[PDB]
């Protein structure tokens, strides 16, 4: 019988003796946005080194 | 009362449409005698099976509601 399946959103509690504290964060790699990279190049007169 | 007399009852509607003319309380405990009057007829024993069949046939949908499911 496919009975439909009714999901509340149940707003998961804690009390305050079982809140954990926190979790710090300690660093992976450098947080880099650039990287180098070897592209071509083109002289003026748009021909090639 | 129509189911009543299509089952073959045929003073007892007479008796429940000639009450409303009036519609008296002096005569009413007859309607009270007549609603014991049908439990002292017996059991409906019937089967296991068929008597939860009564009441497991279900027809649940996906047309009701959300806000009453919830604030219920």
């Amino acid at each position: 019988k496919t009975i439909p399946t009714f999901e509340p959103k149940e707003s998961i509690l804690k009390k305050l003796e079982d809140i954990k504290p926190e979790q710090v964060k300690k660093q992976t790699k450098l947080f880099r946005i650039f990287e180098p990279r070897q592209l071509p190049v083109y002289r003026a007169n748009g021909e090639k080194e | 009362l129509d189911n009543m007399r299509k089952a073959g009852l045929t003073d007892i509607p007479k008796m429940i449409q000639d009450w409303l003319v009036d519609c008296s309380i002096e005569k009413f405990p007859l309607m009270a005698k007549i609603y014991s009057w049908s439990f002292h007829v017996g059991f409906r024993k019937q089967k296991m099976l068929d008597a939860a069949l009564d009441q497991l046939k279900t027809e649940y949908t996906e047309d009701v509601d959300d806000e009453m499911y919830r604030e219920y």
